[PDB]
């Protein structure tokens, strides 16, 4: 039996690791692909725990569309969307 | 804000010889796969230079006799053997969260450039000044332009940063209200605006750039602009 | 670092548990809720390792709209969309 | 196709007294949280009746003397104390994949829902019959209807199941093409039509419903329609 919380925590961690690699590493073009996918799929943009790197990935064009404004980032958190997925929201 | 505490404040080693500089952060500056603590070297009259990035990785060109170590809150810079060119002031700095902050500094003592800035300035108290920082168009529009202040004798202070593509700007709360960052693509020039000028706005103001993806590292600097406020 | 394959495997196992419990237990309302969220988010319907119960969720309207037909269920596998998510596709 | 093999073929026990019935499967009928093996009780004349669902869980109404256990491929039904009216044939049946299949059966000697089917039917070989199953006491239009075939003396054989909402069906490959399942939502009536009839098709055909969610359990049965093909 898989725990909701643990698996959510693992997905979050996976996302954060990908988010970081996309900015701190021009090699990992796969990390950009992974980040762009989550952002499109979960309809979100970055993280609260990595608000500095999020503003960069926003201007790298990896977030979905509409905003592109740094003011909005605080309400586009992927950690929340990941929480909502495993909760049923 | 995160406070970075360096030690020792100054150091005199001979041409030998170990030099060990320490840097302590207020809270962790480390994720599961990175920190987020870096080391810059500044010699008199020049902009700082990135030596070690992300705790341990030497920037291209930096001698292997430089080494960086640490995790969480405690980080250490080691030079061995010390040589004449190491006579400088060493600042640690984090890029974990806004605002970016620097360490108090460690002066070591032995026993081509992009980003063109505006010239020196003398200006009355109460006035405004808009300091410029020009780059090549083509390089400009995707640039994350950072600004850093340095009062004579004192350390380094992060003002804010602006994305040149759309002029979207993040400010250090201490300068939010006093500093305005703007970027003009068709001048290839980034500007910093200072209002209600005071004797202690007198400093050298640097303009620094990041790598393509906006890796929060101050790669390219300018010469600085010497703003002095006086009657 | 965190294992890309292991997390994908756990997310499937979590989904499979939600899919099963949504049908097997009549009023597991979060079970149904979770299943709907996955379907709507990942654009999919049931799994190929649970084709029997998948037809039962298809007809309970817990799958995405306009895709209702048992014939199509083979190409609407969520297991494949979970694989694509973590591999950036 | 998963093949369920019960043992013994038939059993007789005194009023006391442990009655134990096994069930083996071609492959595992179980997942990390459920199986997916169930037990039905059939007495002569009557339709089957669900006793234990998902290996261990007693159906509401069923005495505590009935208990089930097992995992993977091996399952066991237990009755103790055995009592006179427990005399019946007991079928194990899986609902893991399509097609659903029943065990060979084990006879035990001892020492507001209702589904109204059509009456008996006698027909020539080559002809076609249409059996009807009128439902009442639940929401027909949101339900799955299953059909089961039982030849004289022989066991139970799953034909297929149909969702009454849109009449989309899932057939047993053996009956796909011969049996056609349809639903009339206005009538609240399920239909099965059999074509190209043969002495081989002479059997009693049952109609069985599932729970609200479409859990793959045969909750309520009809009395059956005895179809007999002859010249």
């Amino acid at each position: 039996f898989v725990n909701k919380d643990q698996i959510a925590k693992d997905v979050k961690q996976f996302y954060d690791q990908a988010l970081q690699q996309a900015v701190v590493d021009d090699d990992a073009n796969n990390a950009k692909a992974v980040v762009k996918t989550f952002h499109e799929t979960l309809d979100c943009c970055g993280s609260s725990t990595l608000t500095a790197l999020t503003t960069s990935v926003l201007k790298n064009n990896l977030c979905p569309s509409g905003s592109n404004i740094i003011s909005n980032l605080f309400k586009e958190d992927c950690h929340q969307k990941i929480d909502d997925l495993f909760s049923g929201k | 804000d995160i406070v970075l505490t360096q030690s020792p404040a100054s150091l005199s080693v001979s041409l030998g010889q170990r030099a060990t500089i320490s840097c302590r952060a207020s809270k962790s500056v480390s994720t599961s796969i990175y920190s987020y603590m870096h080391w810059y070297q500044q010699k008199p009259g020049q902009p700082p230079k990135l030596l070690i990035k992300y705790a341990s990785y030497l920037e291209s060109g930096v001698p292997a006799r430089f080494s960086g170590s640490g995790s969480g809150t405690d980080f250490t810079l080691n030079i061995h053997p010390v040589e004449e060119e190491d006579a400088a002031t060493y600042y640690c700095e984090h890029s974990r969260e806004f605002p970016f902050t620097f360490g108090t500094g460690t002066k070591l003592e032995i026993k081509q450039v992009q980003l063109q800035q505006s010239g020196p300035e003398l200006v009355k108290p109460g006035a405004s000044v808009k300091i410029s920082c020009k780059a090549s168009g083509y390089t400009f529009s995707s640039s994350w332009m950072n600004w850093v202040k340095q009062r004579p004798g004192k350390g380094l202070e992060w003002i804010g940063r602006i994305y040149s593509g759309d002029g979207d700007a993040i400010y250090n709360g201490k300068f939010k209200g006093k500093a305005t960052l703007t970027a003009d693509k068709s001048s290839s020039t980034a500007y910093m605006q200072l209002s209600s000028l005071t004797s202690e706005d007198s400093a050298v103001y640097f303009c620094a750039r990041e790598g393509k993806t906006g890796d929060l590292l101050l790669r390219s600097w300018g010469q600085g602009s010497a703003l002095t406020v006086s009657s």
